[PDB]
RNA sequence: AGUAGCUGGUUCCCUCCAAAGUUUCCCUCAGGAUAGCUGGCGCUCUCCGCAGUUUUAUCCGGUAAAGCGAAUGAUUAGAGGUCUUGGGGCCGAAACGAUCUCAACCUAUUCUCAAACUUUAAAUGGGUAAGAAGCCCGGCUCGCUGGUGUGGAGCCGGGCGUGGAAUGCGAGUGCCUAGUGGGCCACUUUUGGUAAGCAGAACUGGCGCUGCGGGAUGAACCGAACGCCGGGUUAAGGCGCC
RNA sequence: UUAAUUAAAACAAAGCAUCGCGAAGGCCCGCGGCGGGUGUUGACGCGAUGUGAUUUCUGCCCAGUGCUCUGAAUGUCAAAGUGAAGAAAUUCAAUGAAGCGCGGGUAAACGGCGGGAGUAACUAUGACUCUCUUAAGGUAGCCAAAUGCCUCGUCAUCUAA
RNA sequence: ACAGUGCCAGGUGGGGAGUUUGACUGGGGCGGUACACCUGUCAAACGGUAACGCAGGUGUCCUAAGGCGAGCUCAGGGAGGACAGAAACCUCCCGUGGAGCAGAAGGGCAAAAGCUCGCUUGAUCUUGAUUUUCAGUACGAAUACAGACCGUGAAAGCGGGGCCUCACGAUCCUUCUGACCUUUUGGGUUUUAAGCAGGAGGUGUCAGAAAAGUUACCACAGGGAUAACUGGCUUGUGGCGGCCAAGCGUUCAUAGCGACGUCGCUUUUUGAUCCUUCGAUGUCGGCUCUUCCUAUCAUUGUGAAGCAGAAUUCACCAAGCG
RNA sequence: GUCUCCGUAGUGUAGCGGUUAUCACGUUCGCCUAACACGCGAAAGGUCCUCGGUUCGAAACCGGGCGGAAACACCA
RNA sequence: GUCUACGGCCAUACCACCCUGAACGCGCCCGAUCUCGUCUGAUCUCGGAAGCUAAGCAGGGUCGGGCCUGGUUAGUACUUGGAUGGGAGACCGCCUGGGAAUACCGGGUGCUGUAGGCUU
């Protein structure tokens, strides 16, 4: 069997990018953490203090407490069957800001605004994204050129 | 003394190098891979014929050594001891193991090292002979006769690269013309149009 | 005699059974493992809002 | 593991931080009227043999250290046990190292 | 009527739902407790929420591949320098004087590699978001923070419904609970082993619990899952005769 | 002698050798006693072992484990008794039966009884020597023995083998 | 006045009694510890993931190797300098860490996490929350805070052990520390004793019995979950047979052989495995008797020889008869 | 095969993490003797089996090899 | 055009060598009484202002090394899902989607925030 270590299988997870060792740079240190916020959680072996937890690397959760130094985070771990809301303390070197919703805050004042806009004028705007649709007619002009033919290639031992 | 080839013909087991992990492997049955006159410019072998593997495989450390003898010994015979230049292109690097029985079975089973195989994938080359023109014949027979020491598939082929350089014999003589290339032995050296200009006057010069 | 040791083979089959639901959301959620310091005067701030009662 | 003699750290009956006397710990011995000894001294007597598991298999080989501390304060000469980790060997201010020294 | 974690047996019908051989602990390994998987009783709502799916954004990763004229490790061949060292020589009165010659060294190349190497780096994959629990205004509380009526949090009042991707589907919640806790097989991945109808894993699907058409025959293959019937048509397979 | 798979080389035996005991005793029975067996006995006896007629012999070892003998000279050592402290419970101290430790004896008590190297005027051996070594280092005998793995040992005899 | 007897106390006491004499495990035993932990890999780019899988480590060590501050910069190399040389010490230069950081490994680290100094005891007192294993229990370890006391620094700060990932232990009992503490049963004082909170004494089979053998005189309940025959898969080993052709054969590769290599076949060897049989399939060898195979020793018919004859060798059809 | 253990002058052997690597025999020199032996006075001589590692310092401590010697290998 | 103080991202900014630097700066520089620290006023600290861009520093250059970014490698290698596809196997082809990395070739060589200077 495996043993049940804290840090097994983080040889190359907490490890610092190629050539990016050494000082932490301090905007990772100016960020502003406020309750609510949706952030990235993303171990760095560089400080060995507040460390998420292997299982948490790589998974996004939302601040509810923040401290001098760490924030508390509410992020979803799975556990078999059940999926299980934790709660896990994180110095704030291990985090970023997630721009998951920043498309999101985008389309609504985007939404909000032709919202407004639209109604002022008596018209009406599509707010609800759509997916691709599918291509509409078209016409390819030849330009007097016929296409180029193209042929399958001989076999050749390139060995 | 050790099983036959068969038993070790697939590759089965994840590279095995021989390391700090893996100690005490036996030295390898093939300790030459050039024989024949190496030194030899490039441009006195312009020809080269290759063997080449037709099948993902295990080649034995003793099929190498032995094939490497088949085909050196007619070249001698056809060609003369100075008129080619052979090079075994696989290296034995992954170990085998045994579990050698006579009891505990298959209880701790992990076995000893035993031997080294190259591991050959399909279009790889096992073997190269670079000559002059007029010794085709004399490679094909050569390369022909040491596919009777290998398992599985291997197809003879007449390399369109000058000798053992990687630029093509149709446009390699222009290429000296032109600089590009600086003779350097058994091989050549790339000139490009780049660096340093006070090599390019040395070139030149 | 031996037997088998583990496996999860079968498993994500039994928990998809019932689902594997997501944790229960409220609007409201519990202050518990906030800051004490800041929890402290959270509660203060709660306890003499009606002083301002007449002003709203 | 070398430890020093004195050490001023947190007196509880002070409420501050106050120079304190180190010892080791030493087991004190046995009651005979402890309501366990007692207990056992019943039960063991008249027939029926020995009546409690003795234990045999020990495994571990060291013990941890635990320090007897007492406040110097005249008035207050409290006392405090403090538990170190385990160590084959232990001594109360013995010498202290140095640097840079000729190893004769 | 000794105990038995062990062998054997355990008696009418129909109807509905329907498993496990896995997690952790146990002088635990033929057994229990425990979670999971099942059933039953409901109840709270409904006629917004959710999803073994994609889409759009956004993060996470070091496997496959590749690389070694990039680090670590391993490894073949020549070539040019060379006094910075050595062995052969070799002319000597002899020295770093001369003369070569083969090695070590250095410099550009070159063949071949890695589960416990790596600059690069997939596919498949794992989180998160896609609104009313939102957005935007005005005010109030604070013992917290503080150059600042600053910050932060809370609370009160007010205004905004094009319910802000696709598709599908009614959901939530609580008690009580049996059996199980020997599995085994296949595609792909995969460890040990010469290999095994061998031992051991991942994923999914099966057999176990399951008939039926086809593979002559057959637990698992291929098709397809089953109330009692008539007609039609098919799948996989077939159409000399049986 | 194993009734009913073993008749024997097993058991017994005479012979031999040890050991305890002089009776308030040795050995043994018994829940019990002024109990009982040996014992209607008394060392040429009774009790407990080993070996196994005769013949010839029975080597060395008391370190180990046993058994045994000496003991205030004397470490540890229970209860009771003695002394001190205390309000007492209690605590402490001094003292110190056997037994263990300490020292002798004992193998017809259980048992035990080596290794390396060199060396004689051909070769081989090696009487001889050096050395490490234990409580002795296997003596007289005897042997591929019912005991020797290698092993169907090697030589001779017995056979055509 | 002892024998002796009664009752206590110490010794002896397999004569006798009762009981125990782990587990995993390619049968069991012997061997190991895969039984509690930690690093890299396996592991299939989230996490998880097995084997008596692979390579290793653990039961410690540290008054500083803990804490703070300051100042420095390491391994290696080049070139110089009395004795001095491969290696002593001094100087300049290059040096991305190629050193060091207690230890296994992986990660991390350069006006530092290393080296050297100065001062120190945040390795202290205290309540909750969280993480890891996980059942979302315990322990252990760890993370953010909050309240005190402190250290350090000019200060911002940092520090409640060790740069991170291991380094450890329930109930019952005992022992120590703490309070103008509670109780000590009709009340009061005082010893004692018991409570309450926190440490320690230990269970390594590490969620924690107190434990030696032998049975061929053996017993019961079971087991084909499991060994000793056959049979089955496999064929390493054994056996038999090809292919290439360096050589041997005076000459001459292939009459006959044949290295280095390599491809097969067989189940008359031994293994490996544990599928069937443990409410029983009689366990070696011989004897006897029938039958079948061919991988042919003889015999019939043949081809080839380094076949003069004779004898012999190689090959073919071939198992009728021996 | 598993387990345990051992390699030190020419021989047999000690070495209680810092030794001028112990002891004896042996060898070389000088006395003694007519001469040998015995005896007396002196001298030399260890690849601490080998590679690697921790350590301020390894013959010693820890791993891997190279030789070697014991103990087991049972139930069928 | 540009610098100084403090920065953010942290080589397009690094490394090597060469050229040029107006003004103000930053420096080198000159001393050791004081503060302070050294074997040594070299460094550190302090007091200055004779000299100089020699150096650091800034800008520029190099068919420069590096680094950054494109192309090629290449729809290749690998890969999700499919078949009663092939092949004795080893492995391979096709279908449905995703889709790399060297060598080799080109281009680039810091941007910028706050505050304060210089530059008719
Ligand atoms: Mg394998
Ligand atoms: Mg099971
Ligand atoms: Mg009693
Ligand atoms: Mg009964
Ligand atoms: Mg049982
Ligand atoms: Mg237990
Ligand atoms: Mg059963
Ligand atoms: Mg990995
Ligand atoms: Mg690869
Ligand atoms: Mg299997
Ligand atoms: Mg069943
Ligand atoms: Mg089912
Ligand atoms: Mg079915
Ligand atoms: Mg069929
Ligand atoms: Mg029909
Ligand atoms: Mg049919
Ligand atoms: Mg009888
Ligand atoms: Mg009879
Ligand atoms: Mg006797
Ligand atoms: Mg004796
Ligand atoms: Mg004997
Ligand atoms: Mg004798
Ligand atoms: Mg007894
Ligand atoms: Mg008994
Ligand atoms: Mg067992
Ligand atoms: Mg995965
Ligand atoms: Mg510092
Ligand atoms: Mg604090
Ligand atoms: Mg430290
Ligand atoms: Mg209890
Ligand atoms: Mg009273
Ligand atoms: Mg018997
Ligand atoms: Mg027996
Ligand atoms: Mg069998
Ligand atoms: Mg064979
Ligand atoms: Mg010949
Ligand atoms: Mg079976
Ligand atoms: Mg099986
Ligand atoms: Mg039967
Ligand atoms: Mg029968
Ligand atoms: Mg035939
Ligand atoms: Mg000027
Ligand atoms: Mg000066
Ligand atoms: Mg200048
Ligand atoms: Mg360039
Ligand atoms: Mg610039
Ligand atoms: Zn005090």
């Amino acid at each position: 069997t495996n043993t049940k270590g804290k840090r097994r299988g983080t040889r190359y997870m907490f490890s610092r990018p190629f050539r990016k060792h050494g000082v932490v740079p301090l905007a990772t240190y100016m960020r502003i953490y406020k309750k609510g916020d949706i952030v990235d959680i993303k171990g760095m072996g560089t400080v060995q203090k507040g460390m998420p937890h292997k299982c948490y690397h790589g998974k996004t959760g939302r601040v509810y407490n923040v401290t001098q130094h760490a924030v508390g985070i509410v992020v979803n771990k799975q556990v078999k069957g059940k999926i299980l809301a934790k709660r896990i303390n994180v110095r704030i070197e291990h985090i970023k800001h997630s721009k998951s919703r920043d498309s999101f805050l985008k389309r609504v004042k985007e939404n909000d605004q032709k919202k407004k806009e639209a109604k002022e004028k008596g018209t009406w705007v599509q707010l609800k994204r759509q997916p691709a649709p599918p291509r509409e007619a078209h016409f390819v002009r030849t330009n007097g050129k016929e296409p180029e033919l193209l042929e399958p290639i001989p076999y050749e031992f390139m060995a | 003394g050790r099983r036959p080839a068969r038993c070790y013909r697939y590759c089965k087991n994840k590279p095995y190098p021989k390391s700090r992990f893996c100690r005490g492997v036996p030295d390898a049955k093939i300790r030459i891979f050039d024989l024949g006159r190496k030194k030899a410019k490039v441009d006195e072998f312009p020809l080269c014929g290759h063997m080449v593997s037709d099948e993902y495989e295990q080649l034995s450390s003793e099929a190498l050594e032995a094939a490497r003898i088949c085909a050196n010994k007619y070249m001698v015979k056809s060609c003369g001891k100075d008129g080619f230049h052979i090079r075994v292109r696989l290296h034995p690097f992954h170990v085998i193991r045994i579990n050698k029985m006579l009891q505990t079975g298959m209880r701790g089973a992990f076995g000893k090292p035993q031997g080294t195989v190259a591991r050959v994938h399909i279009g790889q080359v096992i073997m190269s002979i670079r000559t002059k023109l007029q010794n085709k014949e004399h490679v094909v027979e050569a390369l022909r006769r040491a596919k009777f020491k290998f398992p599985g598939r291997q197809k003879i082929h007449i390399s369109k690269k000058w000798g053992f350089t990687k630029f093509n014999a149709d446009e390699f003589e222009d290429m000296v013309a032109e600089k590009r290339l600086i003779p350097d032995g058994c091989g050549v050296k790339y000139i490009p149009n780049r660096g340093p200009l006070d090599k390019w006057r040395a070139l030149h010069s | 005699a031996k037997s088998k040791n583990h496996t999860t083979h079968n498993q994500s089959r039994k928990w998809h059974r019932n689902g594997i639901k997501k944790p229960r959301s409220q609007r409201y959620e519990s202050l518990k493992g906030v800051d004490p310091k800041f929890l402290r005067n959270m509660r203060f701030a709660k306890k003499h809002n009606k002083k301002g009662l007449k002003k709203m | 593991v070398n430890v020093p003699k004195t050490r001023r750290t947190f007196c509880k009956k002070c409420g501050k931080h106050q120079p304190h006397k180190v010892t080791q710990y030493k087991k004190g011995k046995d009651s005979l009227y402890a309501q366990g000894k007692r207990r056992y001294d019943r039960k063991q007597s008249g027939y029926g043999g020995q009546t409690k598991p003795i234990f045999r298999k020990k495994a571990k080989t060291t013990k941890k250290i635990v320090l007897r501390l007492e406040c110097v304060e005249p008035n207050c000469r409290s006392k405090r046990m403090l538990a170190i980790k385990r160590c084959k060997h232990f001594e109360l201010g013995g010498d202290k190292k140095r640097k840079g020294q000729v190893i004769q």
